């Protein structure tokens, strides 16, 4: 499946995952994309924060979903 | 008698907790 990825910048991200697969894989793959580390790289979903321990059928997630990534560094 | 709630940023949507004033992921102030 694809899913896509809005930032808080104004962007939007679509990539090929699965709901087998784990958000380390989607982490991974947005990086290989864009470039933004992992550790830095907030995957929100409808009001949940996804782990890379977990998996995308683990929050529920569909094909074609829709999540927000967010940059966690400082700034103020 | 009176707990608080979690909520539900308004900018990157990242559930907060009810102590958290800004948003741990955008870093940005709650309401
Ligand atoms: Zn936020």
């Amino acid at each position: 499946m694809q899913i896509f990825v809005k930032t808080l910048t104004g962007k939007t991200i679509t990539l090929e995952v699965e709901p087998s697969d784990t958000i380390e894989n989607v982490k991974a793959k947005i990086q290989d994309k864009e470039g933004i580390p992992p550790d830095q790289q907030r995957l929100i979903f409808a009001g949940k924060q996804l782990e890379d321990g977990r998996t995308l059928s683990d929050y529920n997630i569909q094909k074609e979903s829709t999540l927000h990534l967010v940059l966690r560094l400082r700034g103020g | 008698g009176s707990t608080s709630a979690m909520w539900a940023c308004q900018h990157c949507t990242f559930m907060n907790q009810p102590g958290t004033g800004h948003c741990e992921m955008c870093s940005l102030p709650r309401t």
